[PDB]
């Protein structure tokens, strides 16, 4: 299918530099105009730059003029954004979006956090249960966003709720994922939450199970 | 017989022209219809035509003090202006302070 | 730079009804050449990129259902979602496709109005693992409720707590339109072993009366 896949985001110190990549598949990459578009956490969409399909003409948004540089490698089916001297107003999710007079296909985005601070991997704790039973995971004290939680490696998805993270007094982030399952399957079926926090290279599988007395 | 509006003649055959934004890849025949193809993302053709190649879009170098007044479409070329700045030539290929 | 300004900022519409989001631009978006108005509508469901709905102000993208309709001309346009559907819940953006820089509207959060549904409350004691580090998180879960207004009150040994808790709410579900909420009371291991009964009291329109769920520390 038509695909755009961004990579190269992460945590970065202010005034430092970062290079984003977008790997295209499913279409004649050389035929389309390629765009970068960003969305700061909580805010709306900001078009960042454009690169044409013909003689690869380039346009930029003023707010990145002089600092970002867009380019493409049609042989490699890749689009690139070299971001230089990142101020912290650059923190956003950066979207890859092809265009033929409108952005009709977008990537899933990669996150870029322009921060004073260091990465901190989350700590994962069970939420064990007592018709329907609820169980879950507390993913506590991490920086920066995002953590992604899955259940049974992607097999359990019905009734999963992963709550938006909250900012803790401590400066760090914490969230929880919960799921409701048949009570009859509590002794039989194994429930595992899988937490990935990329910027700290943290992959954790906590096996939530009912506590014994 | 003479050709109707928006048609062209090729070997005493009245063929339909190509609508704007589209270039010709095949003249018609007594029984098939003229075969056109859309212009490229960075390409345009502004008239009913039997051209075989689209035209490339105007680029608006910001070095030359240009802003894009209207973006290029497949049936219209880009339109460019200056922005603060004031244009030198009447055709406005470049600007100045 | 063109400026796209949307109205309303926020809109709640019942199922089946017609939603109306408006957009005004500072310039005109009419290409006098091909006579097209270069306005574009996007839908952004959460955790997803924006999804193209309508371009050229009125032409619908392929696969967009007929209940999505674009209208307008010049500097004033409209996206009209008629026969509103559970999965229509998103943020909608209009977008200047006329020139560079390409500029979006600020957003319109569409909510789906739904019948009353009571929360389903669960209480979660802290893990022994979390205690071994000196902190105690106690989670209350309000699962699948509507409308969004719900009061959660923590109580330790009937003592009404304040200040030591944080709320989190999921986005409105695309199938059943309910919300979900979690409240987390955070204490030190010290302060947490000083008491026995931990409870949360939920108050919501769908319930008959405020619901409490609790546990005794240790059992």
């Amino acid at each position: 299918e038509v695909q755009l896949v961004e990579s190269g985001g992460g945590l970065v110190k202010p005034g430092g530099s970062l290079r984003l990549s977008c790997a295209a598949s499913g279409f004649t990459f050389s035929d389309y105009g390629m765009n970068w578009v960003r969305q700061a956490p909580g805010k709306g969409l900001e078009w960042v730059s454009y690169i044409s399909s013909g003689r690869s003409n380039i346009y930029y948004a003023d707010t990145v003029k002089g600092r970002f540089t867009i380019s493409r490698d049609n042989a490699k089916n890749s689009l690139y954004l070299q971001m230089n001297s990142l101020r912290a107003e650059d923190t956003a999710v950066y979207y890859c979006a092809r265009s033929w007079g409108y952005f009709d296909v977008w990537g899933q985005g990669t996150t870029v956090t322009v921060s004073s601070a260091s990465t901190k991997g989350p700590s994962v704790f069970p939420l064990a249960p007592s018709g329907t039973a609820a169980l879950g995971c507390l993913v506590k004290d991490y920086f920066p966003e995002p953590v992604t939680v899955s259940w049974n490696s992607g097999a359990l998805t019905s009734g999963v709720h992963t709550f938006p993270a909250v900012l803790q007094s401590s400066g760090l982030y914490s969230l929880s994922s919960v799921v409701t399952v048949p009570s009859s399957s509590l002794g039989t079926q194994t429930y595992i939450c899988n937490v990935n926090h990329k910027p700290s290279n943290t992959k954790v599988d906590k096996k939530v199970e009912p506590k014994s007395c | 017989t003479a050709c109707r509006e928006k048609q062209y003649l090729i070997n005493s055959q009245c063929c339909s022209l190509c609508q704007p934004g589209q270039k010709l890849v095949s003249d018609c025949t007594e029984f098939t219809e003229t075969e056109c193809l859309p212009c490229g993302e960075s390409e345009f053709l502004d008239t009913w035509n039997r051209e075989t190649h689209c035209h490339q879009h105007k680029y608006c170098d910001p070095n030359l003090g240009l802003r894009v007044q209207q973006k290029g479409t497949s049936e219209t070329d880009t339109i460019c202006t200056c922005e603060g700045w004031h244009c030198t030539s009447e055709a406005c290929e470049s600007c100045v302070l | 730079d063109i400026v796209m300004t949307q109205s309303p900022d926020s809109l709640a519409v019942s199922l089946g009804e017609r939603a109306t989001i408006n957009c005004k631009s500072s310039q005109s978006l009419l290409n006098l050449g091909n006579q097209k108005n270069y306005l574009t509508w996007f839908q952004q469901k959460p955790g997803q990129p924006p999804k193209l709905l309508i371009y050229w102000a009125s032409t619908r993208e392929s696969g967009v259902p007929d209940r999505f309709s674009g209208s307008g001309s010049g500097t004033d346009f409209t996206l009209t979602i008629s026969s509103l559907q559970a999965e229509d819940v998103a943020v909608y953006y209009c977008q200047n496709d006329y020139t560079y820089p390409l500029t979006f509207g600020q957003g319109t959060k569409l909510e789906i109005k739904r019948t009353v549904a009571a929360p389903s409350v669960f209480i979660f004691p802290p893990s022994d693992e979390q205690l071994k580090s000196g902190t105690a998180s106690v989670v209350c879960l309000l699962n699948n409720f509507y409308p969004r207004e719900a009061k959660v009150q923590w109580k330790v040994d009937n003592a009404l707590q304040s200040g030591n808790s944080q709320e989190s709410v999921t986005e409105q579900d695309s199938k059943d339109s309910t919300y979900s909420l979690s409240s987390t009371l955070t204490l030190s291991k010290a302060d947490y072993e000083k008491h026995k009964v931990y409870a949360c009291e939920v108050t919501h329109q769908g319930l008959s009366s405020p619901v409490t769920k609790s546990f005794n520390r240790g059992e």
